């Protein structure tokens, strides 16, 4: 039995909030905090969530519960279909945490932090290539970005972004075709590009635009938020916010002792205990998330920003990729460890984007050992009676599985799949004989070209707030860390964001073909959709998980002290 | 807003 999305979205406290005082928040991370206040240089969702009170790495635009752009935030955006342009207008009194003005150059500088390879960003994508002159700037063929212009100059509050083709998702946040953050140029201009990621000016002592500012950052541990006097909007209620990382093992004990008022991104296996904790209300909603299984299919060319599917591996055969997916027992694993929060995935598009999901799409949600064996049989891999593993040309079907650290069931689940691949005759061993730590895993997947010492890994995503998956799978993007390149898949991705897909009936059919083709080609295998839950202490006022709530950090407060 | 690597939850 799986739990329905009938969790309470908001905790409506009858108690009035005080002045201030001190809120204590934590994020469940077994890895140390990675402090990076520039959106272009940060790859993890862990710190992106922790940077919330500071502006969410300096987010600009406001949003309704459907992630669509609305007016009234730090900046406003307007589209023009026939000219193929976006116009971004910053607020006249938009300021950094040091009092200095946020200008048009600050927004453009964000594009440079990703496009200019000297900063070492992993966020380059085919989506960004749609901006006129950005590809030429990215390759170094130009000195500036021609598609980005300033109607009122670099000091002004207006920026114009020129596109080659208009995209449907442009009315929605997380589209990726244009950026939504600003970076402090004046403060960071004297720092060499290759030094910017490790500079104290982007890590421990930065400048922000949000309601709170980091008074102190304890590297790899915590943030000390205090109210920002130069914030354009409402004055926050609280005196301070402390945002800390908390290990999986210590999370439940931290709740019992009231050390934290809120813990975000808790694993499904702990919900059993969290629900029994009085003094806390457990909120919840459909996670904008997917976990899936990756195959290592090639390498990434960094100089030319292109994924090359050229790795010499038995995983280049389609029948081998499908069988390994069909061998897994995701459903059995879910029913045993996830407390009804994880539903086995049928495709790549999560239930949260309900409009573009289809029950017609059959995937790998149901285990089929017989079909797995057959697919391997009719492909040329014959089982060896002696060893118990399939062989071809005398080469044994031996693969490396880079499994990852997680909850207390992480090591169990990893071995669970290994035994299933054992049943079909595929020899699978763990990477270096032990589970991989999150921080070093990300570096191993994102850094070019790169790694050839793994075959199977598990990817977990805090997905973009827009259904399109160009920033995950497009040929130019490093985030495609399996490094596949398929003409049909590219066409499917492009057709999803084509001019015809402005028509939602057409875009619906483009998503359905994409999901069916991704399942068939089996470059990646959809594992889980998740339902997220959040324990909130009963003293907290104005707390909500609603995606439409914009002034959340300013309106949030407490009813009592410790 | 943008895609991000998550720990596994
Ligand atoms: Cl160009």
């Amino acid at each position: 039995k799986l739990k329905a999305g009938n969790f309470d979205v908001a905790y409506q406290n009858p108690d009035k909030a005080i002045k201030g005082g001190n809120l204590k928040v934590a994020y469940q991370s077994d890895s140390p905090m990675k402090a990076q206040w520039l959106s272009g240089l940060s790859n993890d969702a862990t710190f992106a969530t922790m940077s919330g009170p500071g502006g969410g790495q300096d987010g600009l635009f406001f949003t309704d519960s459907g992630f669509k752009f609305i007016k009234g935030g730090a900046a406003d955006v307007a589209l023009d279909k026939e000219s193929k342009t976006a116009t971004i207008t910053l607020r006249k009194d938009l300021k950094w945490s040091d009092g200095s003005e946020v200008t048009a150059k600050d927004y453009e500088f964000t594009y440079e932090t990703i496009a200019n390879p000297a900063y070492g960003s992993d966020r380059w994508t085919d989506s960004l290539a749609n901006i006129v002159g950005l590809s030429d700037y990215h390759t170094g063929k130009a000195k500036t970005i021609s598609g980005i212009t300033f109607p009122d100059g670099e000091n002004g509050k207006v920026i114009k972004v020129q596109f080659k083709e208009m995209k449907p998702g442009m009315t929605q946040s997380g589209n990726g075709y244009f950026l939504e953050t600003v970076a402090p140029y004046q403060y960071l201009k004297d720092v060499a590009p290759k030094d910017l990621a490790s500079s104290p000016k982007t890590t421990t002592k930065p400048l922000v635009t949000g309601p709170f500012k980091p008074e102190n950052v304890v590297a790899g541990e915590s943030i000390k938020y205090v109210p920002n006097p130069y914030y354009w909007g409402e004055k926050p209620k609280l005196n301070s916010i402390t945002y800390e990382v908390v290990s999986t093992a210590k999370s439940v004990a931290a709740l019992s002792s009231s050390k934290y008022d809120i813990i975000n991104g808790m694993v499904s296996s702990q919900y059993k205990q969290v629900k029994n904790l009085k003094g806390y209300k457990v909120l919840g909603q459909q996670a904008m998330y997917i976990s899936l299984m990756y195959y290592n299919l090639g390498h990434y060319d960094a100089k030319n920003s292109i994924n090359v599917q050229d790795r010499k591996t038995p995983l280049q055969d389609q029948n081998v990729r499908q069988a390994i997916g069909y061998a897994r027992n995701v459903a059995e694993v879910d029913n045993k460890f996830s407390n009804g929060l994880s539903t086995p995935a049928n495709s790549l598009i999560p239930p949260i984007f309900k409009q573009f999901t289809s029950s017609s799409v059959k995937g790998y949600e149901k285990q089929d050992l017989d079909k797995a064996n057959k697919l391997l049989d009719e492909d040329g891999w014959k089982l060896n009676k002696s060893t118990g593993y399939r062989e071809k040309d005398g080469k044994e079907l031996s693969l490396v599985y880079a499994a990852r650290v997680g909850d207390a069931n992480a090591e169990t689940i990893a071995q669970n799949y290994i035994q299933q691949w054992k049943k079909i005759g595929v020899k699978v061993s763990l990477y270096n004989g032990k589970l991989m730590e999150f921080n070093s895993w990300v570096d191993h997947m994102t850094t070019p070209p790169g790694a050839n010492d793994w075959d199977i890994t598990d990817g977990s995503w805090s997905l973009a707030s827009e259904p399109s998956q160009q920033d995950l799978f497009s040929a130019a993007a490093p985030y495609n860390f399996g490094h596949f390149n398929d003409s049909e898949i590219t066409k499917d991705l492009n057709d999803i964001d084509s001019a015809k897909s402005e028509n939602p009936t057409y875009r619906k059919a483009a998503f359905v073909k994409y999901q069916e083709d991704m399942n068939k080609k089996a470059y990646v295998i959809p594992t889980n959709f998740m339902l997220n839950y959040t324990p909130v202490n009963k003293r907290v006022v104005g707390m909500t998980l609603d995606y439409g709530a914009m002034n959340t950090w300013s309106e949030i407060g407490v009813s009592s002290a410790k | 807003r943008p895609p991000g690597f998550s720990p596994f939850a």
